């Protein structure tokens, strides 16, 4: 999941892939990739994980 | 090595001056030779340095918003009034900022004595002029005299938290204007002639006493003998989907309620079977808390909120 | 900025507001500053005598 | 260039209750001791030059 | 040395080193360096540098005895600041202690 | 006739023409920024009901008292080296010359801000740019400028300048952070004028 | 009114860096009001060196009134060096009165303070401060005139040397004031003659200053 999320934007690779493009790299390119992306995005929104980032977005 | 040398004159004579209890010079004839300049200087310095007084530290004029404009019907500008309100000796004998209000008009030379001060803040210098009017509009100056020590700058209490319109005046709290000093020798003991010219805030016979008490207090210290684990929300940990719902439906919002009960609270509501009965307790213990070890509903108010 | 307690005391008890360096006069011959200071002291004593 | 000479300042100091030497006794403020030398304590016209 | 006192410290050392035959406490031998200041605070000895006391000059090899020198109190306050080492000591402070 | 600081009214003369000039009022210049970013204040030295002949100075100017030029204030000086604090040409100072407010000037900075219509949409001067804390937005009216007479610390928002521009370079980490926090990338760049590091504080006048 | 409690006070003054012996102690005060450091340091320095309870010697062997020659022949140094080293002889007398202290040293060896004879309720604390060794030397015959006085007193019969020994327990005292933040840090370094602990010498000085500062009115 971290790999597909990084492929969605690109931390090491600058080739920002879309939802389907990052979907083919992991499983069947469907809404499952978008679902896992939404789950991950809602995951690191708590005060524990998103603690040092609360003062990062300004 | 204490109480053996020549003690000072008991009840020294305070020769009152002609300033109405503002230039009473203290005198002490019997005193040690090398000790005369020591006690006198340590009193004049310590007394000058420390002397809880009071002065207008926050001016609030209704006809101006900053300390650089000019009032409508007043000769002196707003900054010039701060130069006069600063040297406004006032004694309050109370802790906390006051609300000294000033609203005068008519001839124009408004005096400091014509101020609507409370029954505790005795304003001194009744013949002291603060500004001058032109037989027109008045000024509803509202002071905020506090009790400080020595002199505090303007950017220390005014810009901290105040509405737009409060003058940032740096009131001087020292109640002595100029302290004198003399050591006249009188077996040859010198006489200490202290001529502190303190203002009406404290009398000279009392200013020297306050300075001596401050020095004695400063020297008394030199003589030997001569865990927010339960403060979080019920859904602030994100243990699972079946845990936050149970914590929200069990009439609990903090973590102490969930940490007090380990398994007895899992048999009172649904979705709390044996599948998730120890994982929540382990997660709570790993955070720093444990299964209880506190008071039941101890931090249930806003006292320990953070 | 020395406090009004640590400054050098005068005979009348007043503390000087500034304490310059006397070495500037011999190096740069501006002894009129010393004469100007003496005249200012005379004027200040005259003012203290008249206001008193 | 037509101000007061040394004699004029001297007479002004004598008439203004100032010591004839021009200087004056100045007690120390930090420790507190009568300085063993006449110190010049006058009213110099200091400025507040724009080079703050 | 470029760290030599320019104006104020040199003036202070010159005032401390100026010796005059007339002053209070003439030839009043003192025990240690602190004795000079203890007597100066009592008004018995002035700072005109005309009083005798003890001080270690440390001229020869190794430690030197605390010989009672005929030096002055003013030059002793600067002499005590000098490090203990041969070829140096109160012999340098015996002069007027000018800027040079 | 009367003196209120902002102005001073004077009668015509002891022997005035019928309708030559009448009374002449001298609008006293208040604290305006000089060419050196300093204060220019005038005080009505004349008192209410005091005859003044023509050709004399009525109200003093900047650094003047009783008409005579006064570059500064006379302070008691002791030309002695005090503990080496004035070793060089440095000048030792007492707290009385700073406590009594005797050597203190104003030095009105009078900073200037522009709202030029850039090519990427017209620049705006609205309340504040996004991604700015509410503590810096204090002392600002609805127009976006600081309230007249409100103290502004060094670096605080002085005038919110909202300048529209194009899409900034989309970085992956910043895009991930924006998607995590749910916010959207602000198309406008922060350009609001701020006070440089100093002790300026209060605001005298805000001309638009 | 309370103008002595609304200011910073160094509740922890027990900061003694120098602990080589019971004669040197670097008393420190971390928190203190702006300017209180220098004033307290001056009041302690000019009081410790002022009149206190100490002891002197002010005496010399007979026929040695002049410093031109030694007592009899000179053990190791001139008589001036001997009297200078004896002036700093630490001694704390209990009973008031100018007691005498005799000293007899026979045999090759530097006479120390432990060899002094003075059964007048006086004890010497520094036993190794003087050296007067001499091969078969017994011509010392030095009796003392220790008297409990008050601070450094200068030289006010025939042969009695006029020793200006100080009647003070502290010998060297110095203070310093450096801000620890505007608050000064009184870090004065007191050094006593030996018959007093420096941690209590400053306490005695402060107590004397307080007792002599009884110039207050309307206090509880």
């Amino acid at each position: 999941e971290e790999r597909v999320l990084r492929m969605r934007f690109g931390i090491g690779m600058n080739t920002d892939h879309t939802l389907e493009e990052v979907g083919q790299q992991f499983s069947v390119t469907r809404e499952r990739i978008r679902q896992i992306e939404a789950k991950a995005l809602r995951k690191l929104k708590h005060p524990s994980r998103s603690r040092k980032l609360r003062s990062f977005l300004d | 090595r204490n109480w053996n040398e020549l003690i000072r004159p008991e009840k020294p004579q305070i020769e009152t001056g002609a300033d109405a209890t503002r230039k009473a010079r203290i005198v002490a004839e019997p005193l040690e030779r090398g000790f005369g300049v020591t006690l006198g200087n340590a009193l004049r310095r310590v007394l000058l340095s420390s002397l809880q007084g009071a002065a207008v530290t926050a001016i609030q004029i209704d006809g101006v918003v900053h300390e650089f404009s000019s009032l409508e019907g007043v000769r002196e500008d707003v900054v010039d009034i701060v130069l006069n309100i600063k040297q406004l000796a006032v004694r309050m004998h109370a802790e906390g900022p006051k609300r000294m209000t000033l609203r005068a008009t008519g001839p124009g030379p408004v005096t400091a004595g014509q101020i609507e001060t409370p029954a505790d803040i005795e304003i001194l210098n009744p013949d002291h002029v603060l500004c001058t009017l032109d037989d027109g509009a008045s000024v509803r100056m509202e002071f905020t005299v506090n009790n400080g020590k020595g002199y505090v700058p303007a950017d220390r209490n005014r810009p901290e938290d105040a509405p737009i319109g409060l003058i940032a005046v740096d009131a001087l709290y020292s109640p002595v204007k100029r302290v004198a000093y003399r050591v006249e020798p009188t077996l040859d003991y010198d006489k200490l002639i202290l001529e502190v010219e303190t203002n009406g805030a404290v009398t000279p016979v009392d200013a020297v006493a306050y300075a001596a008490r401050i020095l004695q207090d400063q020297l008394q210290i030199f003589i030997t003998f001569e865990n927010p684990a339960l403060l979080k929300k019920v859904d602030e940990l994100e243990l699972s989907v079946r845990s936050a719902n149970c914590l929200k439906n069990d009439n609990i919002v903090y973590i102490g309620d969930l940490i007090q009960k380990t398994e007895a609270e899992m048999l009172r509501t649904p979705n709390f079977g044996r599948k998730s009965l120890n994982e929540i307790k382990e997660v709570l213990a790993g955070m720093g808390l444990h299964l209880g070890m506190d008071v039941p509903n101890w931090p249930p108010e806003n006292i320990e909120d953070l | 900025i020395l406090p009004i307690e640590d400054m050098p005391f005068l005979a009348d008890g007043t503390h000087v507001d500034v304490v310059l360096n006397p070495l500037g006069v011999p190096s740069r011959m501006n002894v009129g500053q010393i004469f100007e200071t003496h005249l200012g002291w005379a004027c200040a004593n005259l003012g203290k005598q008249i206001t008193n | 260039f037509d101000g007061a000479r040394m004699d004029d300042i001297e007479g002004h100091l004598e008439m203004a209750g100032v010591n004839k030497s021009g200087q004056s006794i100045l007690f120390d403020g930090l420790t507190g001791e009568q300085f063993k030398r006449p110190v010049t304590v006058g009213y110099i016209y200091m400025l507040k030059l724009h080079h703050l | 040395p470029i760290i030599v006192p320019s104006q104020d410290i040199v003036l202070g050392l010159y005032y401390l080193s100026v010796a005059r035959d007339g002053e209070p406490g003439e030839g009043k031998i003192f025990a240690d360096l602190g004795e000079i200041e203890a007597a100066m605070d009592a008004g018995v000895v002035s700072l005109h540098a005309k009083i005798k006391a003890r001080h270690t000059e440390m001229t020869p090899e190794g430690v030197l005895l605390r010989k009672v020198i005929d030096t002055t109190p003013g030059r002793m306050k600067i002499a005590a600041l000098l490090p203990h080492h041969p070829q140096i000591g109160h012999r340098l402070i015996e002069k007027a202690l000018t800027k040079k | 006739e009367q003196i209120d600081g902002t102005r001073i009214v004077i009668r015509a003369t002891e022997e005035t023409d019928p309708a030559r000039s009448g009374v002449d009022i001298y609008r006293m210049s208040k604290f305006q920024r000089s060419n050196q970013s300093t204060c220019i204040n005038q005080r009505p030295l004349v008192k209410v009901g005091d005859r003044i002949v023509a050709g004399d100075i009525i109200a003093d100017g900047p650094s003047t008292e009783l008409g005579e030029l006064a570059l500064g204030r006379n302070a008691l000086v002791a030309f002695m080296p005090w503990n080496g604090y004035n070793f060089e040409d440095s000048i030792l100072i007492s707290e009385r010359i700073v406590r009594d407010d005797v050597f203190t000037s104003i030095h009105i900075e009078e900073f200037e801000v522009m709202a030029r219509d850039t090519k990427l949409g017209p620049e705006e001067i609205t309340r504040d740019i996004p991604n700015v804390g509410e503590e810096a937005l204090r002392n600002l009216d609805e127009a976006g400028i600081v309230a007249i007479g409100a103290e502004v610390q060094p670096g605080d928002i002085l005038v919110g300048k909202v300048t529209p521009k194009g899409e900034s370079p989309m970085t992956p980490e910043e895009k991930l952070l924006r998607a995590i926090f749910g916010e959207k990338a602000s198309d406008v760049r922060d350009t609001s004028l701020r006070l440089p590091p100093g002790v300026a504080g209060t605001i005298v006048d805000v001309r638009v």
